[PDB]
Formats: C-alpha cells, structure tokens, sequence
C-alpha cells in the first residue's frame, strides 16, 4: 500500500554514507558501535546487538534501506498463520523476533528435563536449519517434524 | 545432540494442544 | 533501543551535512 519517493529519501540515504563511515551502505554491529562509541559512550556490546535487532524488521540480519523508513515510520508486527505453533513459538522465540538465535533453547531445552550446554546449541539449529541460512525459521520449524 | 530435544517441546506442545 | 538512538547520529548527520 502507498509508496516512497526515492528522490525524497535521498535526504535519509545520507545515513548509509556518513552514519556508514565505513561507505559499504550496510549497518552493522562495527560500524554502529565506533558512532556508537564517539558520539554515545553509554551502549554496550550486549546493547548495540540488541539495538541492531530493533532495526531488522524484516529478519535478514542485514541493516537495508527499505527497512530503514518502516524503523522510523510504523513498529507494528501482524501474526495469524502460525496457530499451534505459536503456541509453541511464543516460548520458543523468546526475544521476539521470530528466527531462533540460541539463547532462546537455552531456555526451554534446560527446562525440557536435561541441561543444554552452549556448545551443542550451535549442533542443534545446524541440524535444525535445512536451508543453512544460520536461521530457524517457521518454514523450516513445520516442515520437520509435522511433515513427513 | 540436542537436535532430538528440538521435536520434543514441539511434540509435547502437539500433544498438550492436542489433549 | 534503535527508533531512539537511530535518530541520534542521524541528528549529527544533520549537522555534519550543515557543516
Ligand atoms: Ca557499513
Ligand atoms: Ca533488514
Ligand atoms: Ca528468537
Ligand atoms: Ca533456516
């Protein structure tokens, strides 16, 4: 619905220049901690991530331009079609953000009756993404156990 | 690995949904 | 956060392209 002026825009694309510093036209955990760093001095290393994770709203993992307006604009998440799983998902997430990272196992696997140690929690997902993107995602979540 | 624990919080929330 | 903070640099951004 609707659309953007790119020409309009021009004005907030200077943020993926001089915000940038580096010039790649990517923000990432670098870059936003050494602003972070000059003109800040209070976000830690936990809290630019965290701070990285409330700008992707789309889940690549990658800081882009199309996101950049819907950060600054709507921070609205819709949810309907993942029912049961939700369920499940909810506790499963954790952080809320959909993809399982690790931390969010570390949680329900040691309440799950063992203890799950952080070094087979990285074996875990790698056996559980069948895409290899480093991400679990819904797709893949259902299309494991509930298809056969 | 704890891939196998992966189906059983899926599988117990199937079968609590499912009870 | 990041609609905070975001808006921050973006700010010295301004000033820099003032500058
Ligand atoms: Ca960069
Ligand atoms: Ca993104
Ligand atoms: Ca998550
Ligand atoms: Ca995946």
């Amino acid at each position: 619905a609707d659309q953007l002026t790119e020409e309009q825009i021009a004005e907030f694309k200077e943020a993926f220049s001089l915000f940038d510093k580096d010039g790649d036209g990517t923000i990432t955990t670098k870059e936003l901690g050494t602003v972070m760093r000059s003109l800040g001095q209070n976000p830690t290393e936990a809290e630019l991530q965290d701070m990285i994770n409330e700008v992707d709203a789309d889940g690549n993992g990658t800081i882009d331009f199309p996101e950049f307006l819907t950060m600054m604009a709507r921070k609205m998440k819709d949810t309907d079609s993942e029912e049961e799983i939700r369920e499940a998902f909810r506790v499963f997430d954790k952080d809320g953000n959909g993809y399982i990272s690790a931390a969010e196992l570390r949680h329900v696997m040691t309440n799950l009756g063992e203890k799950l140690t952080d070094e087979e929690v990285d074996e875990m997902i790698r056996e559980a993404d069948i895409d290899g993107d480093g991400q679990v995602n819904y797709e893949e979540f259902v299309q494991m156990m509930t298809a056969k | 690995r704890a891939a196998n624990l992966w189906p059983s919080p899926l599988m117990i929330k199937r079968s609590k949904k499912n009870s």
